[PDB]
């Protein structure tokens, strides 16, 4: 799970609209980071680009935290 | 009143369809830049996709949103099948139009337009 | 001068061949292309003058824009014109290619092919008769005859 | 203003911009771009030409009906110069050649013709004169080309004191010499560089930026008697620049040093061509020469133009030189060259 | 005789009126109106969601074998709440007759596609969509048919300008055809032709 | 009534079968087509020797436009704008004012020959036979601007072609 968390944080830090200092493993995308629907969609697509598995729209809308992302990846292996 | 729903019964389903279309358009920009041999960046293409999605952000009618995603899907399939040419893809960018002034003084100097 | 005389004779030879071997691309858009067929027909045989239709733009010297050019067709017309190797000439046939024509004030029509390609001859009519198009072709030949490329180069 | 020179419209093809411009040397690279911008804004353009009229055909679609007018002129003929500048309020001077032919020298194309244009224009009542010089226009330059540029700049300033003298650095575009000169050296095995290109610094400028600046200098009322320097944003060493050119073209870059005298001999070999030469001794000197820094002169930012970096427009020019294996490679596939700023 | 006046056919008028009553009785749920114009053309105005039932009846019924779809088009009337009027022209080869069916819709209300009844409806409905903006629900392939790729707007609507908003030219700087706002060297000269005197009293509307 | 274009069945007698077999093995219909082409080869070609020979034309032919005059030299056009009204292609532009002698005469009369569809409605709608579509059809130019005629050009056309225009109108005015 540590590797999954590291990969997720690596993807997030590459994103231009994420402030690396303000980023944390429990930072809310909409609230803490102040993003919108399309930015979150792009982030989820970037996560798909890394771990190489399809995340459906219904599941993607429930991935509003980096911790939620790592939990989803771990559950789906 | 009780109007016929075209595809979506509520604004949340329309937002879902908008997100699906945005994913489709986002994942096709690299292929479009490669196939059409455009001189723009993939980042520029994605920025244009976001900008075109974002100028309809004021719409609050699920039927208008359904029609917008229908037209967006049609113009996505025109790009994928290479029915469009490089001409149209670059028509999305207005690379030849002069910068239109937006301030009162510049408009007053140029001419009679409001 | 000797060199002036030689270059004059040389470009006379080069212009004679180009004017006497004209190979239009098979490119017709609308009703004006039927009068082009009648120019090809036995009554006004165009092959008699050395004018032969070729299908490939790579093997064509003249583009006869015969018909209405639309916004959906302008890219294709420009593409085939570009793929024609030089020297290449354009004859715009009929009102629709010369200007708008009957469809000037339309959302879907280009008002003249000269917005898209450089046009050398303009043949007016709706449609120009086969004799009118033949007159335009002969006028194009006389325009080729006046070219002095080697004469310009020698003095350049 | 005359009632026919008052602007009308929206700055489109069928508008009236109030500009009547005679563009000398419009049958060339910078000329075609300037004529395109003028006709696009909807101006009256006069094109003096000495070549075969077939070579002026690409300028026909550039303007609306009657807006482009072609007249025949002789460089050594003040009567023809007056005939073409008689009815215009702007005269643009882009006449020049990168080699010396039998009938015209560097002194003829860069001193005699510009002086005649500036002198006839002043007599004819032309309000504005734009004159294109070179950035490295030095009277003591090793290059006869640039010495003639300096002398002709002085003569133009003397004859037409209200002139705008523009000094581009090294214009690169689709039809240019710069990128095509460096990218066409793949035929002669390796790339011969003087001092291996480590002692040369260049900041090229983009053709569209140059033409937009030329157009804005016409419209600017406080650029009447001025001198500008049109340069790019980034300065590159010649070795880095050529290596980047070959990287973008996907060609194997094999640079080798060549001493200056040997390179001069090679350039002398190529300039015996009756046709357009591939390279010349003055071309070799200009290539080896570093671009001057002139911080006192105004520039594209002062004319309102944001200079376009080479890394954004190099793939327009260099994609033609790729092979089929590499034609479809994207713009961001090549890392930018190191700059010297 | 009256050499310059078109003769009438009361027998055909009666036959068309009888068949209109027949159809109106058979399909009460959808048929709103039936008319017979005096040059013997039957016209059936239906509720917009009875398109498939009414067309299938007119195609398959033994006493109405309208197996052929001559045309399918729309008319734009901005003054109506449902501006668009979908028109179906059917031809019966068995009884050597023709019928018209009329439906109404607006911008945001779809009309069921009739490609399951007539195969010509495919391209006919594609053209209706392209030129008017009417969406057809279950259409196999609904996209533009006549306009340029990426063309914005539906040109046959009454509120669309005759010359449109953009026009094309070749730009040498970018080496491609470009789209720029329309600008006319000579503007279209609009003529006011209507006479201020009434021509046909038989169509005079009540002063209201 | 109707007829069947392909509904016949071949005869199956031995003679007919042998004839069809000979046609298959010996290419009889192919040689017949060869004979037809050879016959055309020995016929006389239908090609006229342009530009020294011209195809037939009629008084009704509609070619280049012209503005006519009365025998006195006065212009026939009275600036009534009926041609401008009827022109399908909106190719006529007209502006008029009282002349120095008070005549109703045009100051501007333009015809865009790149917009004109050569339909001849303007000479049907002219009440004074001023605007006509003359017999000239060989007037192709090298630039677009040369095809935008004005009043001076149209009057010059009328003066150049008046004899033939008058003869054609005389020949065809009883059908009008
Ligand atoms: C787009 O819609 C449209 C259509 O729908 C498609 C249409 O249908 C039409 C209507 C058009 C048609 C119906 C056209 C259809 C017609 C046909 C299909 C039939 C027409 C005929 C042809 C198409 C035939 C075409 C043939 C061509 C073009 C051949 C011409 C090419 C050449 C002659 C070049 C090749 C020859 C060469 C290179 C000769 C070389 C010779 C040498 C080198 C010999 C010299 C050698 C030496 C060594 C020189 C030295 C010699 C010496 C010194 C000897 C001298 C010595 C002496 C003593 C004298 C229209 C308008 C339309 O719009
Ligand atoms: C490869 C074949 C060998 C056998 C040849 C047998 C005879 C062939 C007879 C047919 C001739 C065909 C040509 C007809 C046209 C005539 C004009 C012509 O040829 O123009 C050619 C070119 C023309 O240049 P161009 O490309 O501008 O020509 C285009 C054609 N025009 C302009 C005529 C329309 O002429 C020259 O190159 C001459 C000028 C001087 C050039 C000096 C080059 C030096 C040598 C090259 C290599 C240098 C680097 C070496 C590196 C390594 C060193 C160790
Ligand atoms: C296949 C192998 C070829 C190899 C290369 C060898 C080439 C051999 C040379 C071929 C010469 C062909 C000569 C063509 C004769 C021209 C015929 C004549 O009619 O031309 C007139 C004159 O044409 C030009 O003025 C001159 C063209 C020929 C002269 C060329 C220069 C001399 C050729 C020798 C080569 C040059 C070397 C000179 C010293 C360096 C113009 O007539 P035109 O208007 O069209 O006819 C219209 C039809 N009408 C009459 C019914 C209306
Ligand atoms: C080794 C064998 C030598 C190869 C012989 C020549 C091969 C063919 C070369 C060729 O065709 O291209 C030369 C090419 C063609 O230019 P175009 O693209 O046609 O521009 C015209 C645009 N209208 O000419 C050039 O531009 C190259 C100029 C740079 C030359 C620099 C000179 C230095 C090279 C010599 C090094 C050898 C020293 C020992
Ligand atoms: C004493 C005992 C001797 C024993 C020898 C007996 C042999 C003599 C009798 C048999 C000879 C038969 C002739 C052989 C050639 C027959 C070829 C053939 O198969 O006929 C045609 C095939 O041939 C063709 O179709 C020709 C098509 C191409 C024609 C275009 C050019 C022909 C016109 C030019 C005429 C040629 C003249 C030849 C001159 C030669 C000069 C050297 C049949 O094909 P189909 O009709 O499609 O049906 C078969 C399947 N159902
Ligand atoms: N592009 C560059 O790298 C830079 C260029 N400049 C200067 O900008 C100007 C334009 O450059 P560029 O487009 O590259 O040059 P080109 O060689 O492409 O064009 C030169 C033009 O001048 C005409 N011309 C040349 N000699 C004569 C003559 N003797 N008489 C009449 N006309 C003549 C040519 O006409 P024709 O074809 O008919 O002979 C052509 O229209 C030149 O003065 C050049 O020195 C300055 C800095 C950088
Ligand atoms: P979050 O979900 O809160 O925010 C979502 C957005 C920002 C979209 C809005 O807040 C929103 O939901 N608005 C509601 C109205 C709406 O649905 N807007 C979007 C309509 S979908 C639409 O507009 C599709 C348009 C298609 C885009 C065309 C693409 C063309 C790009 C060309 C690219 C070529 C480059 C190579
Ligand atoms: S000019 Fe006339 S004949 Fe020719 S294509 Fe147009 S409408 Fe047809
Ligand atoms: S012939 Fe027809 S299109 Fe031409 S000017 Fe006369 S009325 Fe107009
Ligand atoms: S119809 Fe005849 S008289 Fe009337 S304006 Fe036209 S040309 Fe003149």
């Amino acid at each position: 799970l540590e590797a999954i968390k590291d990969r997720v944080l690596y993807v997030l830090k590459l994103y231009d609209k994420i402030d690396p200092e303000k980023l944390s493993v429990n930072s809310h995308f909409m609230k803490d980071l102040g993003l919108d629907s399309l930015d979150q969609v792009e982030i989820i697509m970037a996560m798909e680009d890394e771990f190489g598995f399809e995340i459906p729209d219904i599941d993607a809308e429930k991935l509003m935290c980096p911790q939620e992302i790592v939990d989803y990846i771990a559950d789906k292996k | 009143t009780s109007v016929k729903p075209i595809f979506s019964r509520d604004m949340n389903e329309a937002k879902r369809r908008v997100r699906e279309l945005y994913r489709a358009w986002y994942r096709e920009v690299p292929n479009t830049v490669h196939l059409f041999q455009l001189d723009i960046s993939v980042k520029q293409g994605r920025d244009k996709v976001r900008e075109m999605f974002m100028k309809n952000a004021h719409v609050t009618d699920p039927r208008v949103v359904d029609l917008l995603v229908i037209k967006g899907k049609m113009e996505l399939e025109e790009t994928i099948n290479v029915w469009k040419q490089r001409t149209h893809i670059m028509r999305f960018f207005h690379e030849t139009e002069a910068p239109r002034p937006t301030d009162f003084l510049s408009k007053f100097y140029v001419g009679h337009d409001p | 001068s000797r060199g002036e005389y030689v270059v004059a004779k040389l470009d006379d030879l080069v212009n004679w061949a180009r004017r006497s071997s004209l190979w239009p691309m098979t490119f017709g858009l609308a009703c004006c292309a039927v009068e082009m067929m009648h120019m090809a027909a036995p009554r006004y045989d165009m092959d008699r003058f050395g004018v032969v239709f070729r299908a490939s733009p790579r093997q064509s010297d003249v583009m006869i824009v015969a018909g209405t050019l639309t916004n959906k067709m302008a890219p294709a017309l420009r593409k085939v014109y570009d793929q024609m190797p030089e020297p290449r000439y354009v004859v715009s046939m009929g009102s629709c290619a010369n200007g708008g024509g009957y469809y000037h004030y339309s959302y879907s029509v280009v008002r003249g092919c000269d917005r898209i390609v450089p046009v050398d001859i303009y043949v007016p009519g709706c449609p120009p008769t086969a004799e009118a198009l033949l007159y335009g072709i002969l006028q194009l030949q006389r325009k080729i005859k006046r070219e002095k490329r080697l004469r310009i180069w020698y003095r350049r | 203003l005359h009632h026919a020179l008052i602007p009308h419209g929206k700055g489109g093809r069928s508008s009236v911009s109030g500009i009547v411009a005679t563009v000398f040397g419009a049958t060339g690279f910078l000329g075609r771009y300037v004529v395109n911008h003028l006709g696009r804004m909807g101006s009256q353009v006069i094109v003096p030409y000495r070549c075969e009229p077939y070579d002026t055909m690409h300028l026909r679609p550039m303007g609306d009906l009657g807006q482009i007018i072609f007249m025949e002129w002789n460089g050594k003929d003040k009567d023809s110069i007056r005939k073409v500048v008689e009815h215009s309020n702007v005269v643009i001077n882009l006449v020049g050649r990168e080699w010396e032919t039998k009938n015209f020298d560097f002194e003829d194309v860069f001193v005699k013709i510009p002086h005649a244009i500036a002198q006839v224009s002043k007599e004819a009542g032309v309000e504005k004169l734009i004159h294109i010089s070179h950035l490295n226009a030095d009277i003591k330059s090793p290059s006869r080309y640039l010495r003639s540029k300096a002398v002709g700049e002085k003569e133009v300033r003397a004859a037409f004191p209200e002139a705008t003298i523009i000094k581009p650095s090294d214009i690169f575009g689709r039809e240019d010499r710069f990128l095509n000169y460096f990218a066409s050296m793949r035929w002669f095995g390796g790339v011969p560089l003087i001092s291996l290109g480590k002692e040369t610094v260049k900041q090229p400028v983009y053709i569209v930026d140059v033409s937009k600046g030329i157009i804005n200098a016409i419209k600017d009322p406080d650029a009447k008697g001025k001198t500008f320097a049109f340069v790019g944003p980034n300065r590159y060493l010649l070795f880095d620049l050529v290596q980047y050119i070959f990287a973008v073209a996907y060609r194997p870059f094999l640079p080798y040093p060549l001493p200056h005298f040997a390179y001069r001999w090679v350039g002398r070999l190529f300039e015996v061509s009756p046709f357009e030469p591939w390279t010349t001794r003055d071309k070799v000197e200009r290539v080896h020469m570093s671009d001057m820094t002139l911080p006192h002169l105004p520039g594209l930012e002062d004319l309102g133009i944001q200079a376009t970096p080479l890394e954004l427009k190099a793939i327009e020019v260099l994609r033609r030189h790729r092979t089929y294996r590499w034609l479809t490679s994207e713009m961001e596939d090549v890392k930018p060259a190191k700059t010297v700023n | 005789t009256r050499p310059t006046i078109r003769p009438r056919n009361d027998v055909v008028h009666k036959q068309l009126s009888a068949f209109g009553q027949y159809v109106a009785e058979i399909l009460p749920k959808y048929v709103q109106q039936v008319q017979v114009s005096c040059f013997n053309e039957l016209e059936i105005f239906i509720h917009p969601d009875g398109v498939i039932p009414v067309l299938t009846f007119l195609r398959d019924h033994t006493n109405a074998q309208f197996k052929s779809l001559a045309d399918l088009t729309a008319v734009d009337v901005p003054t109506r709440q449902n501006r668009f009027e979908i028109v179906y022209n059917l031809l019966s080869l068995r009884f050597n007759s023709r019928i018209r069916v009329k439906t109404y819709t607006d911008e945001l209300t779809p009309i069921e596609s009739s490609v399951t009844v007539y195969k010509a409806a495919n391209w006919y409905e594609r053209e209706i969509w392209d030129m008017f903006g009417v969406f057809f629900a279950n259409h196999p392939d609904l996209r533009r048919i006549l306009t340029d790729y990426g063309f914005e707007g539906h040109p046959f609507r009454k509120d669309f300008p005759l010359s449109g908003y953009v026009e094309l030219r070749y730009d040498d700087e970018v080496k491609r055809v470009v789209a720029e706002p329309v600008e006319l060297a000579q503007e279209f000269r609009k003529f006011d032709l209507n006479s201020p005197w009434e021509a046909f009293p038989a169509y005079r509307q009540p002063p209201e | 009534t109707y007829k069947f274009v392909n509904m016949r069945e071949p005869s199956m007698d031995m003679k007919s079968v042998t004839d069809r077999a000979a046609q298959t093995l010996l290419w009889t219909e192919l040689v017949r087509g060869l004979g037809m082409t050879l016959s055309y080869l020995f016929r006389e070609p239908a090609t006229i020797n342009y530009p020294f020979e011209k195809g037939p034309l009629s008084p009704r032919f509609r070619g280049e436009h012209a503005l006519r005059r009365y025998p006195s030299g006065e212009e026939r056009c009275i600036a009534c704008k009926l041609c401008e009204a009827v022109c399908p292609a909106q190719a006529i532009t007209i502006e008029a004012e009282p002349r120095a002698d008070g005549s109703r005469r045009t100051t501007r009369y333009d015809i865009d020959m790149t917009k004109c569809i050569y339909c001849g409605f303007c000479q049907e709608a002219c009440p004074v036979d001023a605007i006509v579509e003359g017999p000239n059809f060989e007037f192709s130019t090298e630039t677009h601007e040369e095809l935008l005629y004005n009043k001076e050009k149209l009057l010059n056309n009328g003066d150049k072609w008046e004899a033939e225009i008058a003869a054609n109108i005389q020949a065809d005015y009883l059908y009008r």
